């Protein structure tokens, strides 16, 4: 399972 | 910045004249993803040809494995042709059955 | 034996017109077993396995949505690395994610990552730590500076030792006759007369799994790495790879040479030689 919390540069 | 690709072109089993078989040409190293790669017989593109979904090693260079079903014989010939932006023209690598 | 869950995500800029193209793709070791393509008609995560179609509906319907959250993600990133680096809104540029964890042979947390790259350049990295990150230039110390802030590091190692391992584990059960199973390499040698007094030999490494395997030339029992070629590995085309050393010898004297095999498929290691009435 992918991750859920990418987040923005 | 830009990477050239590598090219590798070879069948998916040992080549032998009127054996059903694949033919593939493995692009790797290269950067940015946009390319462009054909499979030929006698010089002429193949219709019926499927990549593999866009990945990329550890130094971030991208690899992609184009193919189709052939059946080599004594008479035809067969290669690869690559177009990517760090080419001045299409580089051609020709199938041999050796390598 | 020792394994591995990565996911690899691209997106390109498209500046003519409309998103970026984005790409994710999701393996245990050396197999794919998921993918979601922007080109794609379906605009879901797609099993690429056999063993993880068993997968219910919820498990699909909540990849989807985090791989879309993803691309959302790399799109906005495209558009402030662009500014970051001061650079015009008519060029295509590439951001690139990785992220995964190994287990041992006991399918106990080993090592974790999560690297971004700008342009096929590093940009920030998890270290091994998983609690600091590698900000390569300025522009990634911005980010570095506002991930310290977002917590990103604890959420992420959370995921990567806890949530990616369970995962892993439940893939290498369901999928256990392929991901558990080796496919030692099928071996030959062949033969090519190649100048005047001179030939080839080249020794195969044919249908194998997983992709990592040494091939290696001896003469005499010591190594030879002078007139010798080794490709890179290459893929089948049906999950196995393949791979073959070369080495220029004076005819007449091909009994010298033997190619060994390593691999993790074979319990010894495999000696191969050229027999003279082949
Ligand atoms: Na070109």
């Amino acid at each position: 399972v992918v991750f859920l919390h990418v987040t923005y540069v | 910045i830009q990477r050239t690709p590598k090219i590798q072109v070879y069948s998916r089993h040992p080549a032998e004249n009127g054996k059903s078989n694949f033919l593939n040409c493995y692009v790797s190293g290269f950067h940015p993803s946009d390319i462009e790669v054909d499979l030929l017989k006698n010089g002429e593109r193949i219709e019926k040809v499927e990549h593999s979904d866009l990945s990329f090693s550890k130094d971030w260079s991208f690899y992609l494995l184009y193919y189709t079903e052939f059946t080599p014989t004594e008479k035809d010939e067969y290669a690869c042709r690559v177009n990517h932006v760090t080419l001045s023209q299409p580089k051609i690598v020709k199938w041999d059955r050796d390598m | 034996g020792s394994h591995s869950m990565r996911y690899f995500f691209t997106s390109v800029s498209r500046p003519g017109r409309g998103e970026p193209r984005f790409i994710a793709v999701g393996y245990v070791d050396d197999t794919q077993f998921v993918r979601f393509d922007s080109d794609a008609a379906s605009q879901r995560m797609e099993p690429r396995a056999p063993w993880i179609e068993q997968e219910g509906p919820e498990y699909w319907d909540g990849e989807t949505r985090k791989v879309k959250a993803h691309s959302q993600t790399h799109r906005v990133d495209l558009g402030t690395l662009r500014g970051y680096y001061n650079q015009s809104e008519a060029g295509s540029h590439t951001v690139q994610r990785m992220y995964g964890c190994d287990v041992g042979s006991d399918w106990r947390f080993l090592r974790g990552y999560h690297q971004y790259a700008y342009d096929g350049k590093d940009y920030i990295a998890l270290k091994e730590d998983l609690r600091s990150w590698t900000a390569a230039d300025m522009a990634a110390q911005t980010t570095k500076h506002k991930w310290e802030a977002a917590h990103v590091a604890e959420q992420l190692r959370a995921y990567l030792e806890g949530t990616c391992v369970e995962w892993l584990r439940r893939y290498l059960e369901n999928g256990k006759e392929t991901l558990q199973r080796t496919d030692a390499p099928k071996t030959h040698m062949t033969h090519h007369a190649v100048s005047d007094h001179e030939a080839t030999l080249r020794c195969w490494a044919l249908s194998f799994y997983p992709a990592e395997i040494t091939l290696t030339w001896q003469r005499d029992g010591e190594d030879q790495t002078q007139d010798t070629e080794l490709v890179e590995t290459r893929p089948a085309g049906d999950g196995t790879f393949q791979k073959w050393a070369a080495v220029v010898v004076p005819s007449g004297q091909e009994q010298r040479y033997t190619c060994h095999v390593q691999h993790e498929g074979l319990p010894k290691p495999l000696t191969l030689r050229w027999e003279p009435s082949s």
